RNA sequence: GGGAGACUGGAAUUCCUGGUGUAGCGGUGGAAUGCGCAGAUAUCAGGAGGAACACCGGUGGCGAAGGCGGGUCUCUGGGCAGUAACUGACGCUGAGGAGCGAAAGCGUGGGGAGCGAACAGGAUUAGAUACCCUGGUAGUCCACGCCGUAAACGGUGGGUACUAGGUGUGGGUUUCCUUCCUUGGGAUCCGUGCCGUAGCUAACGCAUUAAGUACCCCGCCUGGGGAGUACGGCCGCAAGGCUAAAACUCAAAGGAAUUGACGGGGGCCCGCACAAGCGGCGGAGCAUGUGGAUUAAUUCGAUGCAACGCGAAGAACCUUAC
């Protein structure tokens, strides 16, 4: 397959950093996550994962012939820049950048906090 | 004030309320 | 160092050469408190890249402290557990100082069995970019460029 | 502090057909903005909300874009 | 956002169906149970269902208290201000009594996405019937009825009159600058906060929204435990609620503030404390000292920092105490 502009799909968590490169309609050709390049337990939720798993991700859709992408990052941050500036050194174009985290508006009720 | 009066008196209850459990049965075949 | 800044020591001028490098090499190079054996050494180093490459050792010796001397560093600060490679640039006295200890210190690491030849050497693969303390400095500077991702924190 | 826009003799009547005075105290992403920054009264920060929210039912303003 | 009824809107969690798509996902101080490789997580499109209503949104409004905010319609209660036309003391409180009364809980019938007592594993630990993790039933939701308790708190019963002010804010009438826009300023009534006199208090503190100065009516108190417990009685399907003692026992139990000490409480300032540098120890052999083990003894003391080239600035006999 041969799709010259696409899209990136960060998901940034307290726990692991995931990301999926998909088609401009939300197919994936190529997904990557913190955990598949090596890492458990904590160590998966530093940024340091996060820029091996952009890069592992960048690299594998540019060898289906990606060129440029859009950014939707998404969660609460912990290696969201740095999965960011890795895709742009590996060779593709960030072209937008947008903030996509889902936002109730009060339904449901959290879990009961911590102590 | 102080918490210690509180202290004892729930203590004083919660120790009543147990034992007003635990007999439960006892009081209900003897009451009725 | 916790009150304010320390005071700075004044550098003697060279009597042969005349330039306050050469006095800065030979204190760097001095060892185990010797000095006579330090500037004979340094002065036997001048000499050999004086008959080898032909041309004077001072305008050599600063083209290769150029070629060595970096502009960037690295420099590691924690928070929350995590420790951050922020780049800071270089005031001109740290770039000089690290210049001349990354040559002294490789200068250590060869096999040609006398500290003067190694030097000369030394001097003229910086003066070519031959050397192995450059290479650390162009590696200085791929992590300079390369670790960017960490500087809003300005510290 | 600012002076009520609505309080002076040429404010304009609020209602939710009219969507362009309500684009005026709705922020980039949709959101109304607080009293503090429009400087309105109680009462017509109230009129703005409830218009608000009656223009973003009849589909007239986004839910939150 | 005072209350009741009906209709209805969108975001998000979950599940189901179908594409792309691979081997991890989840969780933690760190992990393991757990979920996937039979196609998980992730990203698109469609559908079902329940609960709560981001922004506006605050020491801001309303209600006697409990309490009340997605929108619209229908029905309905209270308050304030101005005019002062009307009645003409019709007022205040209120023993018993009656009504309303968070959450949990109980009965009958529905509904059940998320959360989650009890219950199962995993982990921590000397042990963990807990805190942390993964699942998870009643319950939370609706209709109609029970119960009648909360740190139901302003720990401050209701009504009335008087006693310096300063400064925010919510609702309404008026005069002076008048531009006639503006918190322009002033005056007056009704709320709601902060600061402050006189006065009050053991002190902290209250202070025109009194814990000040006075009058009327109600409820309650008389050392700490035993005990809001027993017996009797009333109410309730049950849990239990309301009224409510005695023998015995102690010589105190308490309230506020003061000086130290302590904290697995904060904030500043120093020090080769870190950082920026130079040289080392931990690897080899050897000299001492110590722990441990042997024998006749391997004399005795020192034992985190602050013992371990320490008493010992001199063990062949002596030293030497074995």
């Amino acid at each position: 397959k041969n799709v010259p502009h696409g899209a990136a799909h960060i998901k940034s968590t307290f726990n692991n950093t995931i990301v999926s490169i998909t088609d401009p309609q939300g197919n994936v050709i190529a997904w990557a996550s913190s955990g598949h390049v090596g890492f458990k337990g904590s160590r998966k939720s530093t940024p340091f994962a996060a820029q091996l798993a952009a890069e592992n991700a960048a690299r594998k859709a540019q060898e289906h012939g990606v060129k440029k992408v859009d950014v939707f990052v998404k969660g609460p941050g912990s290696g969201r820049e740095t999965a960011i500036r890795s895709l742009q050194a590996a060779g593709l174009e960030v072209g937008t950048i947008s903030d996509v985290t889902p936002q109730p508006h009060n339904g449901c009720r959290p879990p009961k906090r911590r102590r | 004030g102080s918490v210690i009066k509180k202290r004892r008196k729930r203590m004083s209850k919660k120790k009543h309320r147990k034992l007003l459990r635990r007999t439960r049965v006892q009081r209900r075949k003897l009451g009725k | 160092p916790r009150k304010g800044p320390a005071p700075k020591r004044p550098l003697v001028n060279d009597p042969v050469y005349g330039s306050q490098l050469v006095t800065q090499l030979v204190n760097k190079v001095l060892l185990e408190g010797k000095k006579s054996l330090a500037e004979r050494i340094v002065y036997g180093a001048l000499e050999q890249a004086r008959e080898k490459t032909g041309t004077d050792p001072v305008v050599t010796l600063k083209r290769a402290l150029d070629n060595v001397k970096p502009a960037l560093e690295v420099r590691s600060r924690r928070v929350g557990g995590a420790t951050y490679q922020v780049p800071v640039e270089v005031r001109p006295d740290r770039s000089t100082t690290l210049a001349l200890r990354w040559l002294v210190n490789f200068s250590r690491q060869r096999r040609e069995k006398t500290m003067v030849e190694r030097l000369a050497n030394e001097i003229l693969d910086a003066s070519n970019g031959l050397g192995a303390s450059v290479k650390r400095r162009e590696d200085t500077h791929k992590m300079a460029e390369a670790n960017r991702a960490f500087a809003h924190y300005r510290w | 502090t600012r002076k009520c826009v609505f309080c002076s003799k040429k404010g304009q009547t609020i209602d939710y057909k009219d969507t362009a005075l309500l684009r005026t105290y709705i922020s980039e992403r949709g959101k109304i903005r607080a009293r503090r920054v429009t400087g309105n009264c109680v009462q017509h920060q109230r009129d703005i909300a409830v218009a608000v929210k009656n223009a973003r039912e009849v589909a007239l303003l986004p839910f939150g874009s």
